């Protein structure tokens, strides 16, 4: 759209299918068209790239929108029916290095 | 209002990232690596 | 001494008047944001007892006259960036933006827009002509009433931070809002030829040619 962004911060949506998956990305509320099917059994870590033109670069955000399960709920074996978004302390940012 | 027995049956996870205003967005790649 | 260089021979092209808007339009905004922050409310009559102003209608809803205390500074602010030559180019992104182009105002946040280290020292040169300017201002007042130096009277340079906080905010900010429009902008020079191989252009070169002159001359004043 334009100029959607310097007001709020753009926030990409990313949502797995496990059943099926199909990785589709939404961003500001409406679906990209970019897609990816993967093949059974692949393990998908959670990524970002970024070079940074300030001091804040990016924030990971942890919630959910309508319809789909919250990130913990499939990291976690013991959350896996729980609608609540969590972050627990096992989960922590890495970089190549 | 989320369907409580669609969040039970369904395996579809989701994350978000937040670029902060003032980071250039094409800087900025957003996804998932094996 | 102080002379800005002088913008009014100087005119600002009509493809920046969408520039020129935008950014009344967010200086407006921010004057928004302090008014509704102090606590002043919208209201017909103007009084500054009753702590109510008018002009919080929108920019649109400001008149012609409302909008020149604002696009005025913006227009010296432009002519003196333009006056000093450096090109200003606008991109396709900005193209984009025009193609695509109960009062709740809403501010675009600078924190995190960086500029570069040669548009930090754009900026820095840009806000000492406007402290240069504000000089002249308070200069011309200091002897029409005959004395009084003002402590701030000293340059740029001799300025501390804190006293830099505010021109620098402003020459920066204005900045900001320009890269986040989209415009280009760069140094007004560009570099003809420089003629590296020339050995003449080494300081040394230059330096030993002066000394075999002094020589030379030392030697016709011993003969004669």
């Amino acid at each position: 759209p334009g100029q959607g962004r310097n007001n709020n911060g753009l926030e990409i949506g990313c949502v797995v299918d496990a059943a099926s998956g199909l990785l589709t990305f939404i961003a500001n509320g409406k679906e990209l068209s970019t897609y990816y099917q993967v093949e059974p059994s692949t393990k998908l870590f959670p990524a970002v790239f970024a070079q940074a033109t300030s001091p804040n670069v990016f924030q990971f955000e942890l919630g959910r929108i309508k319809n789909v399960m919250p990130l913990s709920a499939g990291l976690f074996k013991s959350e896996h029916k729980n609608p609540v978004p969590q972050c627990p302390p096992r989960l922590h940012v890495q970089f190549l290095s | 209002r989320d369907d409580y027995d669609f969040l039970m049956q369904t395996s579809t996870y989701y994350y978000s990232v937040r670029i902060f205003p003032g980071q250039e967005p094409a800087n900025v790649w957003v996804g998932w690596i094996t | 001494n102080p002379q800005p260089v002088d913008t009014s021979n100087i005119t600002i092209p009509e493809k920046l008047e969408y520039f020129i808007n935008k950014y009344a339009e967010h200086s407006h905004d921010k004057w928004s944001m302090d008014k509704l922050a102090n606590g002043w409310i919208y209201g017909e009559i103007y009084s500054d007892s009753s702590k109510v102003q008018p002009l919080m209608k929108p920019y649109k809803l400001l008149s012609e006259k409302e909008k020149e205390i604002y696009r005025w500074p913006i227009k010296e602010s432009l002519k003196t960036m333009l006056a000093w030559g450096w090109r200003i180019e606008r991109t396709r992104e900005g193209d984009s933006m025009a193609l695509y182009n109960g009062y709740s105002p809403r501010a675009i946040d600078m924190s995190n827009v960086t500029l570069s280290r040669d548009l930090h020292a754009m900026a820095e040169m840009m806000a000492e002509n406007y402290h240069n300017i504000w000089a002249k201002k308070k200069k011309m007042e200091l002897e029409s009433k005959g004395g009084g130096n003002h402590p701030l009277l000293v340059p740029y340079d001799t300025l501390t931070a804190k006293e830099k906080a505010k021109d620098r905010e402003k020459a920066q900010d204005i900045l900001k809002f320009l890269q986040i429009n989209g415009y280009a902008v760069s140094r007004g020079f560009k570099d003809l030829e420089l003629d590296t191989p020339s050995i003449e252009k080494r300081f040394a070169y230059s330096f030993l040619q002066q000394l075999i002159r002094y020589v030379d001359e030392a030697h016709q004043y011993i003969l004669e």
